RNA sequence: CCUACUUCACAAAGCGCCUUCCCCCGUAAAUGAUAUCAUCUCAACUUAGUAUUAUACCCACACACCCAAGAACAGGGUU
């Protein structure tokens, strides 16, 4: 099956070969044990997340704020969980979660600062020709939420 | 990171120099990679109006290469505005009568179509040789790798490399050759 | 030369040839067979 | 490989001629290529596989000599064609625009004045059809035309 | 004082001068100004990268306009690491 | 230069991504009429000549003085 | 452009005088393989074969009056 050296011989990209498994275990052990031992210290500064929250996804750090676009049913001042956090990021690491990190990893924590309307957003419909007009004025409701912590555990 | 507000912008919003060499390549390739640098879409903080275009200073426009018969068959048409002003002039002429104009006008091609692509041209410096000015040459940051390999010639390929590919054939002794 | 779609020899002389583009029926016995694709 | 030398009198001699490499990857093949598995695994730009079957001016070898198949033999002529225009065998010749996958003899091709219309567009063809088989290691297929 | 800088709150002169303080304090030599990256230099708009390196170690490296203000801007970047006010530092906890 | 690792449940993905300083040997020691106006204004900035004329009063005025500024 | 001639007359004109500079490619060849002859070659290669127009022209940053400059403006002169 020998081929001579040629331009087309071999995929132009780069020949990729699989690391053995054993190795490849005790790397990710060897990873894993330094990310926990840097959480356990406490050797990071600050920490923000990828949140979903309602549809969307929010990136975050404490004392960030964020405006969803529909009102929470929380009086404002109260303070909430945000469940779904799908990443966590340090200076010198990150936790990616497939999709969601563990509740036991992460706590973000959110309250609720404002519940506010949105400014008047105009609805023109128009056709040419056919005395086709209409106008609708539509306000929706927000809510305002400022991040109060990120906090992680050592348990990976 | 910990850096002032202004030193901060400055550093981000910073137009960097990337040296292009032209030598054997085709010139839609180095076109393709000069108009991104020149854009700034090669940027993550890119916007359509953030001006964060960069430099790209190509060398050796003039011995660009031209895949197939392109340099017979490509024809530039420009029209002075007389009437009888229409010009068509085939590749190999324009290159003869200017070493830059190929490349410059595949990058305008390439450019966006609207009122940023001459600033953007503006920051396009061609060279036809190896020479450069020194002020260019004192700016420039980085070098982007040419987007075709050059193929080897026999002349170049060592005698190791000629033996190590194997004879694929037994010619008969009785030929004259 | 003549313009043909289509060359065809005529005498055993005539003999085509692809130049500059296009074929050709050249002829050094009966210069009259010349044809031009 | 016979040469022959004049001093009038003239004679042939036959000289050092090289032998196919050791151990095939395929014996017992039609061609060389096939010998050799590179049936669609060559391009213009390989000068060490194009050579073996080029005289030492330039010109191809014929096919009853190098025992290559038609199809095969026609990719390395135009192969060889290729290579040629594109300046890989300054070695090989009888005795400035860089060019590659030049599939026409640069003085005999028109420029093309009026390019067609969007369907109908006249395009610069690039590289050769013969070549359409080869190993294809791209998502797109590589265009013969621009 | 979340989101505001430590000399936009605390006014200093001579950040290097100040570093180099600091660093006597800590029985260290005075840093090495050394230009670390560079783009632009023979025009109006250039970008300086100067890091202040302590026995061939970076300790902090800062962006400017001039060769100068990198290299002022350096010393600032190296005395809030000093300083543990870094940007990137842990949030207060309330 | 980033170190990947899967969890050993595998449902978490640990990043290790250091910041690598800049090796002292890759560092350099520090070293120690209106048409003119805007032909030289777009030499030095690389620009072209239509943005140095001046707006009219109309553009100028649309102009927002006191924009909202963020962080 | 006005020396003459002519219409004319401090000048404008022709009917008068002066000056006007390289090519483009259809083919014809040389050597020569695929196809050991031959073959001008959308084979490599060597000529006719040249546009890569050659040039020439122009190029001084910063009242009033007169003018062969001119609608205004501009331009030239005022030693
Ligand atoms: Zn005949």
């Amino acid at each position: 099956g020998y081929v001579p050296k040629t331009s087309l011989s071999s995929p132009p990209w780069p020949e990729v070969v699989l690391p053995d498994p054993v190795e490849e275990t005790r790397h990710h052990a060897e990873v894993v044990k330094k990310v926990n031992e840097m959480i356990v210290t406490g050797q990071y500064g600050r920490l923000f997340a990828v949140v979903h929250f309602a549809s969307r996804q929010w990136k975050v750090t404490s004392e960030d704020l964020i405006l969803i676009g529909n009102e929470l049913d929380l009086a404002c001042g109260e303070r909430i969980r945000l469940e779904k956090v799908l990443l966590v990021g340090a200076d010198n690491f990150t936790l990616l979660g497939k999709p969601l990190l563990g509740k036991d990893l992460v706590r973000v924590e959110a309250t609720v600062i404002e519940k506010t309307e949105s400014w008047p957003r105009i609805i023109m419909r128009f056709r040419k020709r056919k005395n086709f007009k209409k106008k609708r004025i539509v306000t929706t409701p927000q809510t305002v939420l400022r991040i109060n912590s990120i906090e992680i555990a050592p348990c990976l | 990171s910990s850096f002032s507000r202004a030193p901060q912008q400055w550093a981000t919003f910073a137009r960097i120099w990337y040296l292009l060499d032209g030598k054997m390549q085709p010139p839609g390739k180095l076109a393709a990679m000069a108009s991104i640098r020149l854009q700034g879409l090669h940027k993550p903080v890119y916007h359509a109006l953030s001006d964060c275009g960069d430099h790209v200073v190509i060398m050796n426009t003039r011995h660009i290469a031209f895949s197939g018969n392109k340099w017979e068959q490509k024809v530039y048409s420009s029209h002075t505005g007389y009437p009888g002003g229409f010009r068509q002039v085939t590749a190999a002429q324009l290159h003869l009568r200017d070493p830059v104009a190929i490349v410059k006008l595949a990058i305008y091609g390439m450019l966006p179509k609207n009122l940023h692509r001459r600033t953007m041209m503006e920051r396009l410096h061609l060279f036809p040789d190896e020479y450069i000015p020194e002020d260019i040459l004192k700016n420039l940051v980085e070098e982007l790798p040419q987007p075709r390999k050059i193929p080897k010639r026999l002349d170049e390929y060592t005698q190791e490399e000629i033996d190590a590919f194997p004879r694929l054939w037994t010619p008969p002794e009785d030929y004259r050759l | 030369f003549k313009n043909k779609t289509v060359l065809k020899k005529r005498c055993k002389d005539c003999y085509l040839v692809k130049r500059r583009g296009r074929w050709y029926v050249y002829c050094k016995t009966h210069p009259r067979h010349k044809q031009r694709q | 490989f016979r040469e022959v030398v004049e001093t009038t009198i003239i004679e042939g001699r036959i000289t050092a001629t090289p032998k196919e490499s050791p151990n095939p990857p395929n014996p017992s093949g039609q061609c060389p290529i096939c010998r050799w598995n590179l049936k669609h695994k060559y391009n213009y730009d390989d000068v060490l596989l194009l050579s073996q079957f080029i005289r030492p001016h330039g010109g191809m070898l014929p096919r009853k000599i190098t025992g290559l198949c038609q199809e095969e033999h026609r990719k390395i002529e135009e192969c060889v064609k290729m290579a040629h225009r594109a300046g890989l065998l300054p070695n090989h010749r009888p005795r400035q625009l860089n060019r590659y996958l030049t599939r026409w003899a640069p003085g005999s091709v028109k420029p093309i004045y009026k390019k067609g219309p969007r369907w109908n567009r006249v395009r610069m063809p690039v590289g050769s059809p013969l070549l359409r088989d080869n190993v294809c290691y791209s998502r797109t297929p590589w265009k013969l035309y621009h | 004082m979340t989101g505001k800088e430590l000399f936009e709150m605390w006014k200093i002169i001579n950040p290097m001068g100040l570093l180099v303080e600091e660093l006597k304090k800590r029985n260290v030599s005075a840093p090495e100004s050394r230009l670390t990256r560079q783009s632009g230099g023979t025009t109006a708009l250039p970008l300086y990268f100067v890091g202040l390196y302590c026995d061939k170690k970076l300790i902090a490296e800062g962006p400017g306009e001039t060769v100068l203000v990198a290299e002022e801007e350096a010393a600032r970047v190296a005395l809030r690491k000093l300083y543990g006010f870094t940007e990137n530092r842990r949030p207060w906890n309330y | 230069n980033v170190e990947l690792a899967l969890t050993s449940d595998g449902r978490t993905i640990v990043c290790y991504h250091p910041s690598v300083d800049i090796p002292y040997e890759h560092t350099k020691p520090i070293p120690r009429e209106e048409g003119p106006m805007i032909e030289q204004l777009s030499k030095m900035f690389f620009t072209t000549k239509h943005r140095w004329y001046p707006h009219g009063r109309y553009h100028r005025c649309r102009k927002n003085l006191n924009p909202p500024k963020d962080r």
